[PDB]
Parts: C-alpha cells; structure tokens; sequence
RNA sequence: GGCACAAGGGAGCUUGACUGCGAGACCUACAAGUCGAGCAGGGACGAAAGUCGGGCUUAGUGAUCCGGUGGUUCCGCAUGGA
RNA sequence: UGAUAUUGAAUGUUGGUACAGCUUGUACAGGAUAGGUAGGAGCCUUGGAAACCGGAGCGCCAGCUUCGGUGGAGGCAUCGGU
RNA sequence: CUGGAAGGUUAAGAGGAGCCGAAUUGAAGCCCCAGUAA
C-alpha cells in the first residue's frame, strides 16, 4: 500500500535476489505521435555487437571491440541458419539493402532503424557506447552498491523527462516499478 | 486509346506523359530517354 | 471477377487512393472522424486485367467494422494500408490481429513517403511479418506500379437514385429492396454519409440504385466542407435518369428538393414511407393525395405510391413503377400526328398583335422535347405556352417525365 | 501544293515527340494569342551531318485566380523554436 | 420546440465515476489447447502431486483455471519447444 | 380500408447438380373471409 522512496528501493532491491534489476515505467494511439520510445549510454552501466559496416567504416569497426563485421555480405549465411547473439546494428548505406530481404529481423527485436541512434556514420562511437505504451529499461544488477541504481534510475528519468513528450498537457507520469 | 505517364526508375519521378492503346500494346513498355535530375538518361516505366 | 479490398485505420489515404486508382466519388476530407463510412464498388484497368475494388472505414464503430469483415471474407486479395511517417501504432497490430486469422492474401503499402529521402524506414515495418513493403504516395503518384504488380501477381441497362432530407429512412428503404443488408441504418439524421452504388438483377432486367444520405437546408449546411458530400448527390442525380422522392407520412425544402430534379429533365417519381407511423384507415390516402397534389403543381406526371419500408408493404409495385417512366422518358412521335393534333388545339382556343402556329416537331428524344416554328417569338403568353403543353401530354401519355418546348422564330 | 531524292524494308532503338534557351511574321490597337531563326548537355543507324512530328490549318473546353498537398542557403517584430 | 440557474426535503428504482479486493484472455505449443515486459537460481508438503474425486465459469462445448484432507516425502520436475 | 391465418405460390432470385439449369428456401401478392362499394 505504500510508495517506497528511491532511496530505499535500491537498499530494499538487493533484498529481492545474481539477479538484474529493472525498472517498468507507465507512460502517460493518441500521443503515439509524441511517443515515448529510447536509448541512452548509462552511467553506472556482456553483449556481442555484430555490425553491417560498409566501405571505409568497417576498418574502424574492428577495432573497438566488436566480434564479426563481414565479408559485406553475409545475409545469405544468415539465410537458413544464424543463432543470433545480442545486438544488430548498421550504417546508412547498406541498411536499405539488408532490409529488403525480409522479417528475419521483424519479430526477432533487431532490425536497424535509424530513429534509435543505431544506424549511423560513428561506427566506432556507436560501439564503445553500446558496450501499449511502455518502455522498459536494465539500469543494473543485484551486486551494485546503494549510490550506483540512484544515479542509474535518475539518468533514465531525466532522459525521459528531457524527453518531454509534445502535447505534454494532462499528466505524464502513471507508475514507477522497481 | 488512353493517356499513359512515364516514371523514372533511377531518379525515381514521373517525367514523360503521352498516349497509348490498349489492344496494340496489352504490356508495359521499356522506353528509353532523359531525367533531367539525374542529369543523365535513365530507363522509364508507365504507372 | 476479380475482387479487392483495402482496409486500415483512420487517417490512412485509403478513400485517397481508391480515387486515385480511378475517379473521385468518395470523399476527402481531413480529420480522425470523417471516413468512408461503408463499402463502395468500383472498376480498374491493369494489362489485360480488370478487377474491381472495395474501400472501408477506419460513436458507431461496431457496424463499420463489421461491414469491413463482411469484405474481408467475399474479397480475393487484401490490401493493408498504413501510414509510414509515424511507424507502428496500436491500432495496426489490433487490425493484424484478425489479418491473421483471415486465410486470404495480403498485400501491404506504405503511404505518406512522396520524396526521395523519406523512401526508407521500411526496414522497422517488418513486424507484420508479411511480405515485402511497397512504398506509395497520395499527393504524388508514386510507387503505384510495385504495388499494382503485387496484386496483379495473385490475380488470376438503368440506373435510378433515390433523394430525400435526412432521417426519413432512405437507407431502411434500400436494403430491404435487395433484401439484404447493404447500408447503415440509424435513429439520427444524415447517418449516411456519401453515395452508393448497388447493381441488381429484376425480372431478367438489371437497375442499378443510389442512396444519397439526405440534405438539410441550404443554409444549413455549415460544416467541415459536408458540401463536398452534398454535391456527390448532385453527380448521382446527372448519373441516372429516374428519380425517386421519398417523404414521411409537408415541407418546403422538399418541394425544393423536387426543384433540381424538375429542371434536370429528368423523370422524377412520388413516393411516401413510414405510413404504419399515421393512421391507416379508409380513405386515409385522399388527404395525402390531393395535399400533395395542392402543393406541388408544377410537377403533375409524377404517379403517387405508397410504402412502408418498416412493415414492408407494397414494396413489389414500386420496382415495376420505375420501369414505366422509363419509355416515357425516352419516347419520339410521328411528326405528322403531332403537327395533326397542334391545329386542334388552336382551333378550340383562337385567342393567340396575333401569334401564328406553323410547324412543330421532335427534335429531342432523350427527354420528351419538341420545337414550334411561330411567326412572332415575343408574341406568345406563359400561360399559352402552358396551354399547348397539356393537350399534347393528354393526346398521348408522356406521364412521369416533364417536357421541355422551345418556339423558334419564322427565320 | 509534291515523283519518289516525302506511301517498300535488316538495324537505330524509338514520342529530344527534351531539358536550357531565341530573329522575324502576324492582328499590327495592344494585352493576349499563334505559328518558324538561331544555341550546351550525349542523348542516334551516324561514318561525311542528319534530332525538338504522326509531311493542310482542324482538339482534349479556358491549359486558368487551379490551390488547400509538398523541397526550401528567403523573411520570422526583444532575443530560439514554432 | 430541448438543454442550463432560479430549484428546496425524505422513499425506493437505479446509473456513472473512482478505490480496493477477487476473478477473467485455452490458440494450431508445451503433463491439455490463453493478451503487450527476464531460461531457471525448484518446490518436500495438502478435495489430489502419478492415478485419485469434488465445483462453478464454463468450454476453444475441448479441457482447463484453483477452494483442494486418499496416496503423501512422494511427486511434476526451473528446467526443453507439432 | 379492416382485421385472422389458414390455401398454396413462394419472386426475381438467393442459390445451383447434371447439362443453360438439381434440390431448397423464398417477402409480398392472390380471400384463398366477408364487411365493405366512394
Ligand atoms: N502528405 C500526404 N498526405 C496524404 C497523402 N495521402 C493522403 N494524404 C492526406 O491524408 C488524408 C486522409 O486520407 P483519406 O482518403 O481522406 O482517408 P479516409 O477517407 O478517412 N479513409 P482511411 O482513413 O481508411 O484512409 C487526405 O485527406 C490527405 O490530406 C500523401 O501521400 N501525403
Ligand atoms: N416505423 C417506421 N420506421 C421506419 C421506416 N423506415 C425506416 N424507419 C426508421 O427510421 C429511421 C431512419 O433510418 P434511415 O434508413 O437511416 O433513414 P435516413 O437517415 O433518412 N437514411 P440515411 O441514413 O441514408 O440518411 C430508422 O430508425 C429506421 O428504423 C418505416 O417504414 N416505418
């Protein structure tokens, strides 16, 4: 019945486990037109990156870290077969191209799309920072400290807030579940 | 006989608006001339 | 034949690309509530291909719906629009919900891209997990030809309309007619919003009816452009030649209503409905009858009939009504009898300084009309005029169509 | 008003049957309105130079105040955006 | 010719809101045949957990959701993918 | 014009088998009841 405080929901979080912590957040269809749907690099913060770059961007792609690049095609071997690991992301060359090919992407959750900062130019900045109306967010784990999810959840809020969706009229907040 | 639009295919607009018949010509035909964005010739195509 | 219909959600361009695919009858506007409110008919035209086309609709949302289900199954291919700037909305998963369960063929397109660069964001709209999108555009005609190949790859008389204001029960009449359920009806004024085609067979002879939603008064008519319906009604009346009134067992703007079809030359025919609503007794008609008859006298050819469309009583007789005026409307004369009958009427009224009657004959036979070579244009009288007009509709019948009669000089 | 050097026929694909653009006839009231010089851009059997079409004018009513939809290195009333 | 302020007092008839609590989505899988957000970090236990027999809602008229004492520290097994 | 459903038809069809049309459904209208004559 009662609405703990941040600074006790982290302390108490520990205490419901080494498990990750997330946090669901109800928005405030009608506003899809200012929608609330995104990413951000997280201050106290393993995947694996594969990317479609192209030309001269894959030859600074690999070295920041990423496992595969490719051989500037290899959608075919992705064709009858392709475990999938983590992240899929592009340039805006080849992305048009890699989309023509079908929902080998659609209900699987990785199709680049420019409108999540994913399909850009950086690539080498793109992977050192990747590394109903509803957003969901992993801000961190069970193992952090006390002053590490404070700061996590209150960067995440006010990238939302910063975010302050167009037709801001009428409430915008509904629910926080940590 | 009916009025026909040519479209780019390179460029991608329609340029060219003309006239054809029906039963001579039942297909889509291939012609062939200049879209001026392209600032080069490009196939065209009827919509 | 072929057979194909475009369903989505409001603010798609649907309306916007079934005119443009060929005419523009449905209605255009801009605003979440004013769609397509049923479905409509038409044809195409691809390669040695022609198949028709069925539009939808995104208060009263059920039957709508329902109705679009209705095509959804007698449909041969589907076509889903949605919009392209905006992504993915609600609305689109919940109309791809039944799209699943829906054993037909599908075919998806993307509106609102008419530039180069807004080409892509395609990639994010293979959720669906449908095919291969197809980028079109409303303003511009853009992307038409992928799309017509997409449904091209799985494709293998009269006419009369029926006015009146709205809430009398035009829509009710209709339906039952065929029997079947073809349009909406309800308790509120101007339900309907835009006209509608129905093509039926009647005792070996096909008819094609029109509904036009009803009018209210000319200055009443103060709205998001509902004139750019009211005139769709206006393009149905030149379309057909027969015109059927409907009033509710009197009011001026009917007679105004009656004031179009009049001077369109076009036959035009009396009907009553809802006479369950009144008392039904004997000689209950004659009060009807001759207020009718009182008021409107210009129109004088106009047989008078009389239905129920809630009961639905005498609806047999109404069919076979239309079928006479037909004829009549489209009916020439021996110029010799006509010109034998002209003198007689002069020679009963010789009180014409003094007009002089020469010569008349038919010329137009798509609606009764004739010619009189006088000496003096000028010299004639209205009421004169009036005078050779119903000896000649009382020699022979040319009843349920006005006649139009032109005096020509010596020359 | 043509005598084939303008009614046959492989290829040359093919409505440049185009995008830029301009000296004279007109009617000479002009506006308007029309018809035909002269030229960069490859764009052709093309090789020597031939290309803005169905070889008499005969049309898609007036093509317009017909824009309400769209690209904007143009303005934006105190400074940013709208 | 319908709304709204004068316009106040109690009966029952109901509504509409919100707030809790309980319950609901059988589907072409998975001990059957369930809506938008993590592959565990098992429960011993209990109208049966094998079989075992009530109760609706029902049913997708299939066969489930738990209120759930016999066998019962036995049981399915978090666990996989018509 | 008035009821009371009986007598069937169901009506173009809606549907269609063989070969244009099976079966099978299908409002009215025909008193199929008189009173009524406006
Ligand atoms: N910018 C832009 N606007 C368009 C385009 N196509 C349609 N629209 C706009 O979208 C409006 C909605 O289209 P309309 O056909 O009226 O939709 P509707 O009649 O409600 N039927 P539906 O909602 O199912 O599409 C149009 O009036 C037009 O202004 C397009 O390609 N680009
Ligand atoms: N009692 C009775 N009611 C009728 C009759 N015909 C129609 N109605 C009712 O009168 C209303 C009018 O419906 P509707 O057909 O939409 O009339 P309309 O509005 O004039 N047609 P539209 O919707 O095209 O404008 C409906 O509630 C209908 O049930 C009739 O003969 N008798």
């Amino acid at each position: 019945s009662k609405a703990y405080d941040v600074s006790e929901a982290v302390a108490l979080v520990k205490k419901t486990n080494d498990a990750t912590v997330e946090v669901a957040f109800r928005l405030g269809p009608r506003k899809n037109d200012q929608q609330i749907r995104g990413a951000v690099v997280l201050p106290n913060g393993t995947q694996r990156v594969l990317v479609f770059a192209k030309g001269e961007k894959a030859k600074e792609a690999e070295a920041a870290g990423a496992d595969f690049v490719g051989d500037t095609d290899y959608i075919n071997k992705i064709q009858q077969g392709w475990f999938d690991f983590d992240v899929i992301v592009a340039t805006p060359d080849m992305m048009g191209e890699v989309g023509k090919i079908g929902r080998v992407l659609g209900p699987k959750g990785l199709m680049p799309n420019p409108k999540t900062g994913t399909v850009t130019f950086e690539v080498e900045k793109a992977i050192g920072e990747i590394k109903a109306g509803n957003i969901h967010v992993p801000i961190g784990k069970v193992s952090f400290e006390d002053e590490k999810l404070v700061e996590n959840f209150t960067t995440m809020y006010d990238t939302i807030l910063k975010a302050k969706p167009a037709a801001a009229k009428g409430v915008y907040v509904k629910n926080v579940a940590v | 006989r009916v009025n026909i639009t040519l479209a780019c295919t390179e460029c991608g607009e329609r340029n060219y608006i003309s006239k054809k018949n029906k039963r001579n010509n039942p297909d889509r035909v291939e012609f062939k001339k200049y879209c001026p964005r392209d600032k080069k010739s490009t196939l065209h195509r009827e919509t | 034949k072929p057979v194909v219909a475009i369903v989505g959600r409001p603010n798609v361009g649907k309306s916007t690309i079934f005119n443009r695919i060929a005419g523009e009858r449905i209605s255009i506007v801009e605003d979440t509530p004013g769609v397509t409110r049923d479905r409509i008919y038409s044809s195409a035209e691809w390669l040695n291909y022609d198949f028709n086309l069925i539009d939808t609709g995104g208060p009263f949302l059920t039957q709508i719906r329902q109705q679009a289900e209705i095509a959804m199954d007698e449909a041969d291919v589907i076509i889903f629009m949605v919009n392209g700037r905006e992504g993915v909305t609600s609305a689109d998963e919940e109309v791809a919900k039944i799209l699943y369960r829906t054993k037909k063929p599908v075919v998806l397109a993307v509106n609102k891209l008419d530039n180069t660069e807004m080409r892509a964001n395609i990639y994010d709209f293979y959720s669906l997990g449908f095919g291969e999108p197809y980028p079109i555009s409303g303003t511009h005609g853009l992307g038409l030809g992928d799309l017509l190949d997409a449904c091209a790859e799985h494709f293998k008389v009269i006419q009369f309309c029926l006015i009146g204001r709205p809430n009398v029960g035009k829509s009710s009449l209709v339906n039952a007619m065929l029997g079947e359920e073809r349009v909406i009806v309800s308790n509120v004024a101007g339900t309907t919003r835009d006209a509608v085609d129905t093509a039926f067979t009647y005792n070996q002879q096909e008819f094609v009816i029109v509904d036009t939603a009803g009018m209210r008064k000319k200055g009443k008519v103060y709205e998001t452009t509902e004139k750019y319906s009211v005139l769709r009604a206006l393009k149905a009346i030149d379309r057909s030649e027969v015109v059927g009134v409907v009033l509710d067992g009197i009011i001026e703007q009917d007679k105004r209503i009656a004031g179009y079809a009049h001077e369109a030359g076009k036959a035009v025919v009396i009907i009553v409905n809802k006479w369950d609503a009144v008392d039904k007794d004997e000689s209950t008609m004659k009060e009807f009858e001759q207020n009718i008859r009182e008021h409107f006298q210009f129109l004088d050819y106009a047989p008078v009939l009389f239905m129920s469309a809630l009961t639905k009583k005498r609806i047999h007789t109404l069919m076979p009504a239309i079928i006479k005026a037909s004829e009549n409307h489209s009916l020439r004369v021996q110029t010799n009898v006509l010109n034998d009958v002209i003198m007689d009427a002069v020679a009963m009224n010789p009180t014409p300084s003094r007009l002089k009657i020469y010569y008349a004959t038919q010329v137009s036979v798509k609606p009764p009309s004739f010619v009189v070579f006088v000496n003096d244009p000028e010299l004639m009288h209205f009421s004169y005029e009036r005078f050779l007009e119903n000896r000649i509709r009382d020699a022979f019948g040319f009843e349920g169509t006005p006649i139009k009669i032109f005096a020509r000089a010596r020359k």
